[PDB]
This record gives C-alpha cells, structure tokens and sequence, in this order.
C-alpha cells in the first residue's frame, strides 16, 4: 500500500544522465 | 483566457540565440497572475501528490537553461512537474521565466506544481532583479499584482507520503504537519518561524542539532535532524534547493536528503551544472543533469 524510496544508483542502474 | 497563444509565443525564442526577450501584453500578463491565482487557493497548501513526476530546484530568471530543462525532460504534460522556488531575481529573464511556469500551472493544474521559494517574497524580489525588471519593461503595479499572485503560493508537498518536498527545509516549529496546513494565504513571509524556515534553512555538515544560519535569516539543522524528521513521519526522502551544488544534486546524511539545482553557471559566476530529479511511478529516482561546455 506505501511505497518506498529506492535510488537507482542503488538498485543498480546509472544515477545521472548528462547532455 | 487565451493561453495557448501566450505558451506558444513564450516557446518562439527556442532555437534563437539566447538573450532574446518575449513581451507579452500587460493585461495577458495579469491574467496569468489571476487565474494562476485562484488555481493555487483552490489547491492545498501542503500538496499531496502522486509519482511520476520530474522535480527542478533554482532557476533564478535564467530562462535559457529553463526551456533546455523542458526540452530535456519533455514538454508538459509529456512530463509532471514540481518546481521549488526561486523562479526570479539574479537572471537577466525573470518575466520570460515565471510566466511560461504560470501559464503550465493554468493549463495543467493536475499535473504541474509550483512552490514558493524565499525569492517569492516582495522585500526580497525588490532588491535582486525582479522589481528592476518590472519598472523597466512594464511598471510599478504589475510588480504589485505578481506579489498578490506571490502570496498564495503552495509551501511544501508530499509524493506518495514518502518524499517532502520544500524550498529551504526544516523548522524546530514543525512537529505535525497539520500546523503547514493552517496556514492560510495569501500570505507575507515572517521573518521568522515555520514558514519563514521552510524556505530559508539549510543543511549543516559540521553542527548535529540545530545551529545559526549564515544567512542571518533562519537555521542550520544536522544529519540527526533529518534522521529524527523522516522516522517520525515515516518518510524517506527529503528534497530541497536554495543552494548552489556542483553537479546540481548532492546528498546529505546518507542520501536522505538531497538538493536540487536546476541553473548550470549560475549568475555567470559558477561552473557548476544543473539537475533534475526524475521519479518514477515506484519513487525510483534518477537525476538528469545539465551542463555547459
Ligand atoms: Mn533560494
Ligand atoms: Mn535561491
């Protein structure tokens, strides 16, 4: 019913997307 | 109101070298200030809001780096929206800057949020750039029509009662979030207080507690008290802006808190770059960020 917070630079996936 | 005319005036200079300027009429204007207006009364002070949506910290008038936001990020509604204040003062286009966002809330009020930032406040925006602006290319009391739209501003937001988001961050006043819904607009800032601290604090590496804010206006506030804030209210994630940070995001106290920036070279007086958080409907959040070369 509450979802949580997860980064995903910290579930494995790039944090940052450049241009 | 004739508002897709005014949004497709606005996104004319795209493409054109930066620098050039969009005059829309006095009167469109303060339509803009009106209906933008009654959207924010109607709306909740405390906004309750629901993933996917994209939040931007500063944009500080520099309405260039604005437009490679959207057409980074997608033109609304392609994307929702959060904005955290601060959309005048030190950039040369603060007018082009804050209609285009007024107009998005009209046109798209389920789907694009503004909160007010310690720049949306008359004795501030006086003195930075943003009342220089309107007695030159306009006049004195489109200034005073844009505070009145001002004053009733939303303060803070909640995504999905996990992420809360405000301009500055914590209050030592706020222990329940009933006491932000109280508050009533329109509304000044108070030189002090909850309100005056929502939009004013700042995260402290060196202090724990609570300590005297460099801005002489309001408070620092340490890694425990944000440790303490998230675990009362069974949140997550705490989101802000106000201050500068290199790559336009930056953690605090074990990525529980983070601070947006959305100018890259801010005031011509920086390298740093600006983000873009974007959060997925399972509050997955990944930053996009802009640079210049
Ligand atoms: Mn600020
Ligand atoms: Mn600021």
């Amino acid at each position: 019913v509450k979802k949580r917070v997860s980064f995903a630079d910290n579930q494995g996936l790039a944090l940052t997307m450049v241009k | 109101l004739n508002l897709d005319s005014i949004i497709g005036r606005l996104l004319e200079v795209q493409g054109s070298r930066p620098g050039k300027n969009v005059q829309l009429t006095e009167n469109e204007i303060r339509g803009l200030c009106l209906k933008s207006r009654e959207i924010f009364l109607s709306q909740p002070i405390l906004l309750e809001l629901e993933a996917p949506l994209k939040i931007c910290g500063d944009i500080h008038g520099q309405y260039y780096d604005l437009l490679r936001l959207f057409e980074y990020g997608g033109f609304p509604p392609e994307s929702n929206y959060l904005f955290l204040g601060d959309y005048v003062d030190r950039g040369k286009q603060s007018l082009e800057t804050i209609c285009l966002l007024l107009a998005y809330k009209i046109r798209y009020p389920e789907n694009f949020f503004l909160l007010r930032g310690n720049h949306e406040c008359a004795s501030i925006n006086r003195i930075y750039g943003f009342y220089d602006e309107c007695k030159r290319r306009y006049n004195i009391k489109l200034w005073k029509t844009f505070t009145d739209c001002f004053n009733c501003l939303p303060i803070a937001a909640i995504v999905d009662e996990k992420i809360f988001c405000c301009h500055g961050g914590l209050s030592p006043d706020l222990q329940s979030m009933e006491q932000i819904r109280r508050i009533m607009r329109p509304t000044d800032v108070p030189d002090q207080g909850l309100l005056c601290d929502l939009l004013w604090s700042d995260p402290d590496k060196d202090v724990q507690g609570w300590g005297e804010n460099d801005r002489g206006v309001s408070f620092t506030f340490g890694a425990e008290v944000v440790a303490k804030f998230l675990h009362k209210h069974d949140l997550d994630l705490i989101c802000r802006a106000h201050q500068v940070v290199e790559d336009g995001y930056e953690f605090f106290a074990k990525r529980q808190l983070v601070t947006l920036f959305s100018a890259p070279n801010y005031c011509g007086e920086f390298d740093n770059a600006g983000a873009m958080m974007s959060v997925d409907e399972t509050l997955m959040c990944s930053f996009q960020i802009l640079k210049p070369a």
